[PDB]
RNA sequence: GCGGCCCCCUGGACGAAGACUGACGCUCAGGUGCGAAAGCGUGGGGAGCAAACAGGAUUAGAUACCCUGGUAGUCCACGCCGUAAACGAUGUCGACUUGGAGGUUGUGCCCUUGAGGCGUGGCUUCCGGAGCUAACGCGUUAAGUCGACCGCCUGGGGAGUAC
RNA sequence: CGUAAAGCGCACGCAGGCGGUUUGUUAAGUCAGAUGUGAAAUCCCCGGGCUCAACCUGGGAACUGCAUCUGAUACUGGCAA
């Protein structure tokens, strides 16, 4: 049937909040619109950087905004110039000072964001979708997921009538509150329309929690 | 073991007449009262080359697996076994535990996670009902494999109790080449194992003189 | 090492209340080209998994066979089913004359002289069986000789 | 194919112990004979049953179906016919090969014999191993292992039809 | 040749096919050897000549047969017991 969104449901049990800020009322709805501008913009800017998660937080009359990314020296740039530009615009939109950090995600086969991008890339790129679904199944097992689970949907290949496939290897159980499955999405526009990609990442349990 | 040794525990014994396999008429003395009385002539002498060969087969570092599920047998063949540092299956014998040792490792693998588990911690981060339910999982997992645990690989030789009760692990030995002693009664088919060795099945007492005979020849060929 | 030739794929079907599920099954042959040959038989939703399948169960359930520089001791023939063979050894030069089931088998077990043809029925995965009982059961003049308690020569000479 | 009881004539089978003949045996093209039922010819007989038939409820039609009669026939004597899922869908005969539970019919020995326990034949039913088979299954009454002779088979339809 | 096409409905039985075991004899079948013959060309083997090949050609093998003679006597047949 419908099933609930696997971090939607684990938020503030085995998984933190990207944005992680307090507001009263009166600003909470302004905070939340830059917070959309900003990521918005961050990533559009960002796509061809790996950029896997951005995490905004909002310390007094300030925004830190945190990129996790497989890609850091293209962010970066040399000495710091694209740090810098990228915080420039990031002050601007937001009003308030900006300040930007970069955190590499070391194995980015086992990021649910970076697979469903390589994916929805490939197939924007003219490659056979079992082969290419298949083969991040693969890389991610092979780099030691616990479990992963692939779902490309829609107009394969450019077929007339749309159809859903997915693979899985490993073990996803998305029942278990306590399990740490990373999930994300992407979509690939093609000359057919847009085909779907859903990534689930089981990555072990967590018994302690810590939230 | 003497000829009056096993007459005594009542070695000769066998099924009625109407319950046989025919291929076991070299070891039938005769019948008496419609019941069949095994040929003790033919079963010292065996038993005999039997203790000698798994005396070699121990003496070179050989897995010895006795296997007997009978209830009434089943206690004497644990103590037994343990009491030579060999292995031994007590319970319902798993089909394909030699055909399927990947599975069984598998099994293996998740009785040494379960306790490794159980002893460095972790139940303190399970509810204590979790920690009872994975106890209860560890205690049936140790009743179903605490022979086999520790066996490591395939086996060197099987000894079986009641050849037609266990004919499923014959079975698997004979497609393993694994060779095979087994207590073969008047009833039982000789044909899938390798040393047969003519005799009562049932009686706690004669397979206790097997089982001891066995144990003490094994001993033998570990204390080298 | 061992060489593994893939010798036949087939779809099969199977119907249930919502249609017909699609299955293959693939027939493979693995052999140590020195007188060692195994077949295996696998089934699968998707071809190479059938075929790895067929792979691992026909490195185990392998025979060998007493060859004799790359052709075989004397005539045989072999029965499985509907499909009768009939093999024989062939003089230096000959190569692999045999119809294809056989002739994968033939390969892979290292006969490089061999005269063969099927009788019967064509069956691939009858005539691999009957191929694979047929070499089975020929012997060789050391154990005739062991057999009937004389030598070699006694027999040969 | 054979079904109350009795009598007259007659065929076949099986067992026990012996005596005798001394290869006199098996199979069989053509040929001869027997061959359910329906059917035909002659003449009887004809209770019940019953093709055909007739009637009784009966729509552009009664043919159906159900009831009321009911002839041939079914029975007998003599001829003819000569076909059937005439089936175990398994040609005849001989030899070898692990068992079990029954049935039926002889016959020997032994317990104290009646009951009962040990054998030894014939025929016969059901399970089942090896083996064989495409499988199903067959399995000492084989469809196993062989031998002798005979009868057939060669895509389906046309067709067991035409001449 | 149980069910895929294929065991006559069944029995007797002439011609025909086959036939238990021992001894002798026979040499019919059978085997061995030899002789004659199996035309030449063709096929095959070793060579030779056209610049090679096709082609021509030397010698041989073969032509599995038939007939006769002398031997062998296990098996089948005849005869005798
Ligand atoms: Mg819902
Ligand atoms: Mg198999
Ligand atoms: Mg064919
Ligand atoms: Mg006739
Ligand atoms: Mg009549
Ligand atoms: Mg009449
Ligand atoms: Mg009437
Ligand atoms: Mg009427
Ligand atoms: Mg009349
Ligand atoms: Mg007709
Ligand atoms: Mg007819
Ligand atoms: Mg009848
Ligand atoms: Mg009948
Ligand atoms: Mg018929
Ligand atoms: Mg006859
Ligand atoms: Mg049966
Ligand atoms: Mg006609
Ligand atoms: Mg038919
Ligand atoms: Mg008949
Ligand atoms: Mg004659
Ligand atoms: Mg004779
Ligand atoms: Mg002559
Ligand atoms: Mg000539
Ligand atoms: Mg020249
Ligand atoms: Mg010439
Ligand atoms: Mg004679």
């Amino acid at each position: 049937g419908q099933k609930v969104h696997p971090n939607g449901i684990r938020l503030g049990i085995v998984k933190p909040w990207n944005s992680t800020w307090f507001a009263n009322t009166k600003e909470f709805a302004d905070n939340l619109d830059s917070d959309f501008k900003v990521r918005q913009y961050l990533t559009k800017e960002l796509a061809k950087a790996s950029v896997s998660r951005i995490v905004i937080e909002r310390p007094a009359k300030s925004i830190r905004v945190t990129i996790h990314t497989a890609r850091p020296g293209i962010v970066i740039g040399k000495k710091g110039e694209d740090v810098e530009k990228l915080r420039k615009v990031v002050a601007d939109i937001a009003g308030v000072p900006a300040q930007i950090n970069i955190a590499e995600v070391r194995k980015p086969e086992l990021d649910a964001k970076l697979v469903a991008d390589s994916i929805t890339s490939q197939l924007e790129r003219r490659v056979m979708f079992r082969r290419a679904m298949k083969r991040t199944v693969q890389n991610a097992m092979r780099l030691g997921a616990k479990g992963i689970k692939v779902e490309v949907s829609g107009r394969l290949g450019g077929a007339e009538i749309a159809r859903t496939e997915w693979y899985r290897e490993g073990r996803v159980p998305l029942h278990t509150l306590r399990a740490d499955i990373d999930y994300n999405t992407s979509e690939a526009h093609t000359t057919y329309g847009v085909i779907g990609v859903k990534v689930w990442i089981f990555k072990g349990e967590i018994l302690g929690g810590m939230a | 073991v003497s000829m009056r040794d096993m007459l005594k525990a009542g070695v000769h014994f066998g099924h009625q007449t109407r319950y046989w396999n025919p291929k076991m008429k070299p070891f039938i003395f005769g019948a008496r009262n419609k019941v069949h009385i095994i040929n003790l002539e033919k079963t010292v002498p065996m038993f005999n080359e039997a203790l000698a060969e798994l005396n070699k087969i121990a003496s070179r570092k050989g897995k010895i697996l006795f296997v007997g599920t009978k209830r009434a047998a089943s206690e004497a063949v644990k103590d037994a076994a343990l009491s030579c540092d060999q292995f031994f299956v007590n319970h319902r014998w798993l089909g394909g535990m030699l055909t399927n040792w990947k599975t069984v490792r598998q099994s293996i693998k998740r009785l040494k996670d379960l306790e490794t588990q159980s002893q460095d911690g972790t139940f303190d981060k399970l509810t204590k009902k979790e920690a009872l339910m994975r106890t209860r999982e560890l205690e049936k997992l140790e009743n179903s494999l605490g022979g086999i645990k520790d066996m490591g690989g395939l086996p060197d030789a099987l000894f079986v109790i009641d050849a037609d009760h266990e004919h499923i692990a014959i079975k698997e030995a004979n497609n393993l080449g694994i060779p095979v002693f087994a207590i073969v009664d008047t009833n039982s088919d000789p044909d899938g194992v390798d040393f047969v060795i003519p005799g009562n099945d049932d009686a706690i007492r004669a397979v206790t003189l097997y089982l001891g005979a066995v144990a003490a020849t094994v001993r033998e060929g570990r204390s080298q | 090492e061992l060489q593994e030739k893939l010798i036949a794929v087939n779809r099969v079907s199977k119907t249930v209340k919502g249609g017909r599920i699609f299955s293959f099954t693939a027939l493979t042959v693995v052999g140590d080209g020195n007188g060692r040959v195994g077949f295996g038989y696998g089934k699968a939703r998707e071809v190479p998994a059938a075929i790895q399948k067929a792979m691992e169960k026909a490195r185990r359930n392998m025979i060998n066979v007493a060859l004799n520089n790359g052709t075989l001791q004397h005539p045989v023939k072999g029965v499985h089913t509907g499909s009768r063979v009939f093999m024989q050894p062939a003089s230096e030069g000959t190569g692999i004359i045999a119809g294809g089931a056989m002739r994968a088998v033939l390969e892979v077990a290292g006969v490089h002289n061999v005269l063969a043809k099927a009788y019967g029925s064509t069956n691939p995965i009858n005539v691999v069986r009957a191929t694979i009982d047929g070499l089975e059961n020929m012997n060789s003049p050391e154990m005739v000789a062991a057999k009937r308690g004389k030598s070699v020569e006694e027999i040969l000479g």
